[PDB]
C-alpha cells in the first residue's frame, strides 16, 4: 500500500496562506482532485485547527465544520484529517468535526506541554477517531525532552506521533535526531511522523531525512500552499520518494495536475521564500505569524521583518500571534522615544 | 470588627489567600481547614495564629464560633459536597473552585448584584483578568463578540487547568458573555515555557459599531483598570486599547483590542503566577465588599 | 575567509530566467549589492555562457562581454566569473572576457566530454584566469565514471571541477557519492564544487550534501534566480550553512535583503516549482529547456509538459534546444490525427 | 573510361570514402597510400583490388602511371606539405583535412565555380550538411545571418573534431558566410553520448526579411535536399521549413528554421557516423564533377 502515508494539508495548513478564505467550490475541487491523485489523507480545517476562526488568527470566510463535511461528502478514497489544539479548539469541537465525517483527529500542543491533550486523545479513541499528535516548534527542545512528551501522547492514546518544524527552523539531521529518538522511544506504541516547514528551503529533504530516521507519516502541501514559506510540496515529495524507492501510493503525473490545475488557481499567490520568511526560519519564528506581522506591519507602519525578528527574541509560540501588535506599539514607542 | 474567616484547603492557593487575609482591614482569618495532617499549609496557618484541623469540614461545622465567612480552595467535587453545608449552618461561601454552585462574581462588573449571595464563585483568573475589560467596554456600546487570549508561563500552569483545559475554554467564554455583555464569547489560552517564566497576559478584542465612541470606550477601559487596580496592583495596561476598522482578518467588525499584563503580588505565590494571584486577590475584593454591605 | 566559497549566477544561469533580456542598470545594481554583501564569485554571462546569444538560446538584450565589463568595473571585493561551453564559445570569447575584467573562467561540457575542454583550460590558465570546470547533467553517468572525467579537466588546468546537476535531479546522496568519487580521485590536483538546480526541491540541500562531501565550491542564485524551478537560492544557502558552522563570509540579513530589494525587482516573476520544472527534475532534463518548451508549446499549440517529458525520452542534453521544435512537431501530428 | 583515383591516408574517413568511389561511375580507385605497414585501411584496400604503399606520399609520386585525381584525408599538418607536390606533378586534389590550402566547395552552391581548381577543400560535415540549406534560402532573399546547429554521436567524433572544437565552429560558421551567402555565420556542435548513438541531426536558422516570399524559400530549400539526396542518399527533411516572425526570442528577427538528419549508407562506417559521411560522399561528388568537366 504504502512505505509512508501522505497527509495533504493545503486545506489546513494552507489556510493560513488563504488568510481563511477558502469557499465549498474550492475545497470540493482540491479533494476531488488530490483524492483521485492517491493522496490517503486530506486534512481540512482553520488553519489554527477547530474553533482557530477568530480576531486572533483570523475569520474564516466558511465555518470549518461545512468545509470538513464537504470534504468527507466529496473524498472517495481519501480519509478527512482535522487538527485541533487544547486552549483553542475543544472535545465539543472535535465530536462535532467527527459527526461531519472527519476520521483522523490530529492535536497539536507546543512540544513542552503534551499533558494538556491526555482527554483530548482519549475522546478521540473513543468516537473511533484514528488519532495523530503534534509536538509543535520542535525545534526548542533537545530530542530527548520531545520524546518523553510524544511518549505522554501516546499513553494517552495517540497513534502517531509528529516532529513538527512550525517554524521551518530545522536542519536536517536536526530532523533525524528528533524522529529518531522518538522512534526508539515509542517503539511499537505509535508511528512517528514528521511536518515541516520551507522557511530555509528544506521542506523536502527535512521529510526525506525523517522518513530515513524511521517516520511513516510525512505532511505536505500540493504547491507548497501553507504557512510561511509554505509545507513540503507534496507533488515533489512524491517525485523524491518515487526515486529513492519509497512507496506512497501517490501518482507523481496525476498529483503535479492537480498541484497545478486545481490547487494553485486557489492559492492568492505562490508562497514565496521571501526576506519575512527566511527570517522565520532563521529565527525559530512560528510560521503562521507571518501575514499577521505583514497585517500589523501596515497597521502600524514598521517593518514586518521586525516584527519577526522581535517575535523570535520574544520566544512566541504558536497562537501568540497576538504579540505582534504589542511588539508593533514597541517598536512605535522607541522610535518616538529614542530609546 | 473584622469579620472572622475560614480558609478550607491548605494548598498554595489557601496559603496565598491566608497572607492576603492577614492584611485584610476589614477580614481575619481564624480556620485553615485540611485533610492531610502532613500539610504544610496547615503547619503556616498554625504559626500565624489560625486554629488549624485534618478532619475536614464537618470539623469546622462543629465550632461553637461559627465563620462569618468561608473561602474554599478544595476542589470542585469536595466544595460540591461542602456547599449545602455551609448554607444550612449560615455560613457565606466564596468559592474559588471550579465548583459554580453560587453565581460567579467579577468586581468591577456584577459584584454588587451578588452581595447578598450565601453561595458566590471566582469563575476562572482568565475571567478575573478579562471580563473588567469587556465589561468596560460592553457598557458603553453594543458589543455582539468579545474574544480573551490568555498567555501564561507554564510553570504556573498547576495539573488543575491542564487537567481540564476545555473547561477553562468554555467557562470563561461563557463568563464573557453572561459578565461581560458580549453577545457571543470565546476564550483561548496558551502556555508559554519560556524561562524565565513570563508574567501572565491577556489580550482582550471586543467588537463594537463602526460609528462606536471611541473615546468614551478608552476612557470606560482606563476607568475600569484603575478600579482593578484597587484590589490587583500589578495589573497593568500595556497599551493604549487599540481600534481598528471592518477587515478580511475581522469578518468584518470593527474593534478594540486591549493588552493586560497582571504580575502577582508576591505574598506566597511568586510574581509570575499572577493567574493563581488574581484569584486569591479578586476573593479577597469580594469577601471585604460583602462584609461591608452585609456584615457590618 | 571561508570554508566554503560561493558564486552567485543570478546573473549567468538568471539569463535563462530572465530570457537575456539583462540591462546595463540591473547588472549594475545587481552586482554592487551583491559585492556589498560579501559575496566573493559573481558570474556574468549569457545563460548558455559566452557566444550563448543566438536563435537557439535566446538573442541577448545587451551583449554579455558589455555586461561583463560593468560588472568588472563594478565590483571592488567579487571576482567576476563568466561561462563558456566548447562547440558554442571558442577561446576568443575567454581572452574578450579576461580582457573585459573577467578573472574565473567557467568551462563547461557534457558530463561525458571532458576532452574537448583541455586547450580551453590550457588557454585560460595561460592568460592568467582561474579555471572551473563544469560536467553538466551529471545525473546520467556513475561516479566513478564522473570521476573519470573530473581527472581529464584537472589535468588540463582545471582548479575547481563542478559536479552539476543541471536538469535538477540529484537527490541527497546521489550528490554526495558524485562529490566524494571527485574528490578521492582528485585528491590535492583541484577542488570540487557543485551547482544544483531546484526542479524536485532539493537544492539547498543538495548543497549541504556536496559540502559535507568535500566540496569547497557551491553555487546559487539570489532569489533562485535561474534555468527552471531555479538554482539553490544564496540567501538560504548562508541561513542553513550558518547553522551548521559552514563559513561563508555573506552576511545572512544583508544577503537577504539584496535578495529582496535588488535582485527580486529584476527579475520577471518568482522562479516556479512548477508542473514544468517538475517534470524536468523527475526526467532528468536539461533546466534551460524550460521557457524554449514553453514557447514552442505555444507557437504549435501542444502543452510544454508533454514537450519537456519527451525531450528527458529523447535523452537531450545541453545545448540541444532546437530539438524542442522538432518534439513540437511530433506531438503536433499525433494531436492533429487524434 | 574512368579516372584513376588515389586515395591518401588509409584511416576511418580513407576507408569509407573507398567504398563511395568503388561505385562510381565516373571514378575508379586505385591506390591507397599509407604509412603504417599494419592499418586496416590499406588491408582493406588491397583486399578490394587496390595498389597499397606505406612508404608514404613520397612512393606514390614515383609511379609511371599517374592518378588523374588524389583524395588526401590524412591531417592539415600533412595535406600542406604534401599540395605543392601534387601540384608540381599535375594532379588535382581533393582535401578532407583541415588544411584549405585550395578553396572550400559545397556542391550544390559554388561547386562550378572552382570546377578547374588544382586543390580544393571539403570544409567541413557540419557545412556540407548545412550550407546547402543556407544557400537554398540565400539565393532566394537576403540572409542577414545564418546559424547552424549540429549534433553529432560522440562515439562519430573522433580525435580531430575534439582538440580542434573551435575551429570547427568558426570554420563553419565561416562558410555559413563565403558559401552560403548569409551576411553573418554562426555554428555550433553538440556532442551526444546517447546509446544507441544518435545519427547526425542538423537545425539551420536564416534570418530573412520580414516581407520575404516563403513559399520560393521552401520551394528553394526542397530543390537543395534533393539535390544533395542524389550524393547523399541518408540525407533527409525531418519537417517542412518553419516560419517565424521578429520575437525577444529571434532578436527581433523573421526566420525562416530548417531541420535536416544525415544517415550514413553504412560502408565501412555504421550509418549513425553520418558526419563522417557526409564528408565522403560530398568529396566523391565533387571528383566525378571535375573528372566529367575538366578531364572526361
Ligand atoms: O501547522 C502546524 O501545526 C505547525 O507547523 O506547527
Ligand atoms: O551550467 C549550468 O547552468 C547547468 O548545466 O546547470
Ligand atoms: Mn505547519
Ligand atoms: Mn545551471
Ligand atoms: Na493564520
Amino acid at each position: 500500500m504504502w512505505d509512508v502515508r501522505i497527509t495533504d494539508t493545503s486545506l489546513r495548513d494552507g489556510s493560513h496562506h488563504k488568510r481563511h478564505q477558502f469557499t465549498k467550490d474550492e475545497v470540493g475541487a482540491i479533494v476531488a482532485a488530490l483524492d483521485a491523485a492517491g493522496v490517503p489523507v486530506i486534512e481540512v480545517t482553520h488553519g489554527d485547527g477547530l474553533g482557530g476562526s477568530s480576531f486572533n488568527y483570523g475569520f474564516s470566510k466558511t465555518p470549518e465544520q461545512e468545509l470538513i463535511k464537504l470534504a468527507a461528502a466529496t473524498a472517495k478514497e481519501a480519509r478527512i484529517a482535522f487538527l485541533m489544539l487544547p486552549g483553542v479548539g475543544t472535545k465539543d469541537d472535535i465530536k462535532e468535526a467527527r459527526d461531519n465525517g472527519g476520521s483522523i483527529c490530529r492535536i497539536a500542543t507546543h512540544c513542552t506541554e503534551a499533558d494538556v491533550s491526555i482527554q483530548h486523545f482519549g475522546l478521540a479513541r473513543e468516537l473511533g477517531l484514528e488519532t495523530v499528535g503534534f509536538l509543535m516548534m520542535a525545534h526548542t527542545i533537545a530530542p530527548e525532552k520531545l520524546a518523553a512528551q510524544a511518549r505522554i501522547m501516546a499513553d494517552a492514546g495517540c497513534q502517531c506521533v509528529y516532529v513538527v518544524d512550525s517554524a521551518g527552523a530545522l536542519v536536517l539531521d536536526g530532523v533525524a535526531d528528533r524522529v529518531s529518538a522518538l522512534v526508539a522511544e515509542l517503539g511499537e506504541d505509535a508511528q512517528v511522523g514528521f511536518h515541516g516547514h520551507e522557511n530555509l528551503g528544506l521542506g523536502v529533504a527535512n521529510s526525506v531525512a525523517a522518513v530515513r530516521a524511521g517516520a511513516k507519516q510525512i505532511d505536505g502541501s500540493c504547491r507548497r500552499f501553507g504557512a510561511g514559506a509554505g509545507n513540503a510540496p507534496v507533488e515533489a515529495l512524491i517525485g523524491v520518494f518515487d526515486k529513492i524507492g519509497v512507496k506512497t501510493g501517490i501518482d507523481f503525473f496525476d498529483i503535479a495536475d492537480a498541484a497545478e490545475d486545481v490547487v494553485r488557481p486557489a492559492m492568492p499567490a505562490e508562497c514565496l521564500l521571501d526576506r519575512n520568511a527566511l527570517i522565520m526560519g532563521y529565527s525559530g519564528v512560528y510560521s503562521s505569524f507571518l501575514k499577521h506581522a505583514v497585517r500589523q506591519a501596515e497597521r502600524y507602519g514598521v517593518p514586518a521583518s521586525a516584527l519577526l525578528h522581535r517575535a523570535g527574541q520574544r520566544k512566541l509560540i504558536g497562537g501568540q500571534e497576538d504579540q505582534l501588535i504589542d511588539i508593533a506599539l514597541e517598536i512605535k514607542r522607541e522610535l518616538d522615544s529614542g530609546a | 470588627s473584622k469579620a472572622k474567616v475560614a480558609i478550607v484547603g491548605s494548598g498554595n492557593i489557601s496559603t496565598d489567600l491566608l497572607y492576603k487575609l492577614l492584611r485584610s482591614e476589614w477580614l481575619e482569618p481564624r480556620w485553615m481547614v485540611g485533610i492531610d495532617p502532613e500539610s504544610d499549609g496547615l503547619a503556616r496557618a498554625a504559626k500565624l495564629g489560625l486554629e488549624t484541623t485534618h478532619e475536614g469540614v464537618d470539623w469546622l461545622l462543629a465550632q461553637p464560633d461559627k465563620p462569618d465567612l468561608v473561602f474554599e480552595a478544595t476542589s470542585a467535587y469536595v466544595h460540591r459536597d461542602a456547599a449545602p453545608k455551609y448554607a444550612e449552618a449560615g455560613i457565606r461561601a466564596i468559592d474559588l473552585t471550579p465548583a459554580a454552585v453560587g453565581p460567579a462574581v467579577i468586581p468591577p462588573a456584577n459584584l454588587r448584584e451578588h452581595l447578598d449571595a450565601p453561595n458566590v464563585n471566582m469563575i476562572t483568573c482568565g475571567g478575573q483578568a478579562t471580563i473588567p475589560i469587556v465589561y468596560a467596554v460592553s457598557r458603553i456600546v453594543e458589543v455582539p463578540y468579545a474574544e480573551i487570549v490568555a498567555s501564561v508561563a507554564s510553570v504556573s500552569a498547576g495539573p488543575g487547568t491542564r487537567a481540564n483545559i476545555d473547561e477553562f475554554t468554555k467557562t470563561t467564554a461563557r463568563g464573557v458573555q453572561t459578565i461581560g455583555g458580549a453577545a457571543r464569547g470565546k476564550a483561548i489560552i496558551i502556555l508559554n515555557p519560556a524561562d524565565p517564566p513570563m508574567i501572565m497576559r491577556d489580550t482582550i478584542f471586543c467588537a463594537i459599531p463602526t460609528d462606536a465612541d471611541r473615546e468614551a470606550i478608552a476612557a470606560s477601559i482606563h476607568d475600569v483598570v484603575k478600579e482593578v487596580q484597587t484590589y490587583v496592583p500589578g495589573y497593568r495596561l500595556l497599551n493604549e486599547p487599540q481600534f481598528d476598522e471592518p477587515s478580511i482578518n475581522s469578518g468584518g467588525q470593527a474593534l478594540v483590542t486591549t493588552f493586560v499584563e497582571v504580575e502577582g503580588a508576591g505574598d506566597y505565590l511568586p510574581p509570575y503566577a499572577g493567574n493563581l494571584d488574581i484569584m486569591t486577590a479578586a476573593a479577597t475584593k469580594v469577601g471585604e465588599e460583602i462584609a461591608k454591605e452585609t456584615l457590618v
